[PDB]
């Protein structure tokens, strides 16, 4: 989001309450659950209106505040994690001995 | 194709005093809907390009001046400056968003006297 | 709406440091401290529940601690 | 922090065509109704011309109504204008205005491009 | 009831449609395996100035 | 360095028992309640006679 | 600012309808209830420290919803 990235769990993205698409990067995508943007006051019974409830940007990175920052920008080059590996040394020399 | 006319051509005033711009419209600009009014007022500095002040009748617009407010109802709006600083020559364009074919006014001058 | 859901404790750890890591730790205890220290009353009712609800002293601490835990936390 | 910039504009004889280019930069472009808009030297603020996020809805104004043509190259986040048939009255300097970040009107202005000058004359 | 039009005195209902358009998205993209590469470099003592 | 955002989604959510008071020019308060006297001394009905 | 203050039992009471009433009077539930259905363990530990710690059929149940809804909500 916004030139930044992270990398966050898939059942916890699944579960976050903001309005989802397919991603099929088409034009004019349908959102699911639109109503947690939207804002239904109805005064005293008399009338009623709604409101867009603003940009959920800070919320959101709040809401992200165990997740691992990575460096999309440029490569979407991940520079977070660990790994595992054997060293097989037989074939090695010291280049010194003699 | 609703005309925008503005009540003032030249406004020069003092600094550290107020200033009173009329919009007057051709015709109502009340959409029946919601009830709201789609009147706005932009500000292109001498010089710069146009910003945008009050982006309805009186809501005024992000990152402007305190002093920077806006009335009317039907057809007679206004643009009040509470009191007026070095910075605020410029031309005073009003718009009018109700109709697709949206035309500005003339617009008004200010310059400090 | 969302904020309510950090992504804390997921799972998913390593050495490097994460988001706000600094900042975002003692946010949940600081709200605690600011909601006591701006409703006291409820402090008094806790100790009542807490004194009228358990027979030990271990679970008085407990349930004192979790009365006070939960309800700034709740809203 | 959005930037938009023109591109395009230099000086042409009339009755030669000329296609004008507006770059954006700072948002996402393929969800904002954007605009056209020119100011002749010493004359009031004119709208020129709209396309609404939908591609092919597209408006003009009728003073230019028939002469000009609107384009959006969103994969490449950039608007293009196409002028034909450009008549000496049809010197001004252009602008490319947003649609409103917040707001009630499906097409409106909030930032406006720095501005190009286009001449037509002999 | 009767100001606003209606014979009748009691509730009535109402209903209140706006098309909602959405500004900045926020994509979410997973990762295959047959496309990540890790880097291992390896460095020998070699006692370089 | 970075910047966290914009607060204004969080703050939505974090106003969300206040009321809402409608604030356009004069900041008209909607909401609220006031105790009144009646002193209904010098009050008179319409041709009793 | 985050939304962990909100304005919801201080203060004022009115006859409008206050700011989000019907949409945030159950999103700390939903909250819980989404936390538990994805952590299903800390049901089982809970139930382990509660049956564990100052053991009576009104305390037993008490400590342990009170610390179920303590630590999803917390978080
Ligand atoms: C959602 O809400 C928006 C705005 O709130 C609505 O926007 C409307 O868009 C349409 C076009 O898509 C606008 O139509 C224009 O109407 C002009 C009105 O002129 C006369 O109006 C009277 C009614 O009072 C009619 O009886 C007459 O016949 C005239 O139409 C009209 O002049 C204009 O046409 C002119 O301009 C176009 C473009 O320059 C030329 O191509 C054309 O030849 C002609 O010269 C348009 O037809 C309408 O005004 C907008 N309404 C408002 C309130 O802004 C949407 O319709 C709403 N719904 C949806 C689904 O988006």
């Amino acid at each position: 989001m916004k030139n930044k990235a992270w990398m966050v769990h898939r059942q916890w993205f699944f579960d976050l309450p903001l309005p989802w698409a397919s991603g099929a990067t088409t034009e004019t995508p349908t959102w699911n659950r639109k109503e947690l943007l939207v804002t239904f006051k109805n005064a005293h019974a008399k009338k009623q209106e709604v409101v867009v409830l603003g940009s959920q940007e800070g919320a959101m990175h709040t809401a992200l505040t165990g997740a691992t920052e990575i460096q999309n920008s440029g490569g979407t080059s991940i520079f977070a994690g660990h790994l595992k590996c054997r060293l097989k040394m037989d074939k090695l020399e010291l280049k010194g001995m003699s | 194709h609703i005309v925008m006319t503005q009540s003032p051509l030249s406004l020069s005033v003092t600094p550290g005093q107020p200033a009173s711009i009329s919009c007057k419209s051709s015709q109502i600009s009340s959409w029946g809907s919601d009830g709201k009014t789609y009147l706005y007022w932009y500000l292109q500095k001498p010089g710069q390009s146009p910003q945008l002040l009050i982006y309805e009748v009186s809501s005024r617009f992000s990152g402007v001046s305190d002093r920077f407010s806006g009335s009317g109802s039907g057809t007679d709006f206004t643009l009040k400056i509470s009191r007026v600083q070095a910075e605020d020559v410029g031309l005073y364009y009003c718009m009018q968003g109700l109709h697709l074919p949206l035309t500005f006014g003339q617009g008004t001058r200010l310059e400090i006297k | 709406s969302v904020a309510l859901a950090p992504h804390v404790g997921m799972g998913l750890d390593t050495r490097t440091q994460t988001w706000m890591s600094a900042e975002g730790a003692w946010r949940q205890v600081e709200k605690v401290e600011t909601w006591a220290l701006r409703h006291p009353g409820f402090t008094i009712l806790a100790l009542f529940l807490a004194h009228y609800i358990g027979t030990s002293l271990t679970q008085k601490v407990v349930i004192f601690i979790l009365l006070m835990l939960v309800t700034p936390s709740m809203t | 922090q959005v930037e938009l910039v023109e591109s395009g504009g230099d000086v042409v004889q009339p009755g030669k065509s000329l296609r004008l280019s507006c770059a954006a930069s700072g948002f996402t472009f393929t969800n904002y109704a954007m605009h056209w808009l020119r100011q002749a030297p010493g004359k009031g603020l004119e709208w020129v011309a709209v396309i609404s996020s939908d591609v092919n809805d597209k408006y003009y104004a009728d003073s230019v109504k028939g002469r000009f043509t609107i384009s959006r190259d969103n994969s490449k986040n950039t608007l293009y204008l196409q002028m034909n048939s450009l008549t000496p009255e049809d010197t001004a300097v252009y602008y490319c205005a947003r649609e409103q970040a917040v707001g009630t009107n499906p097409w409106a202005f909030d930032y406006w491009g720095q501005g190009t000058l286009v001449t037509v004359s002999s | 009831g009767w100001g606003n039009g209606c014979g009748l005195f009691g509730k009535g209902s109402l209903v209140t449609c706006a098309k909602f358009q959405c500004l900045e998205p926020i994509e979410g993209k997973v990762v295959q395996y047959e496309n990540l590469k890790y880097t291992v470099i390896i460095t020998v003592h070699t006692g370089d100035q």
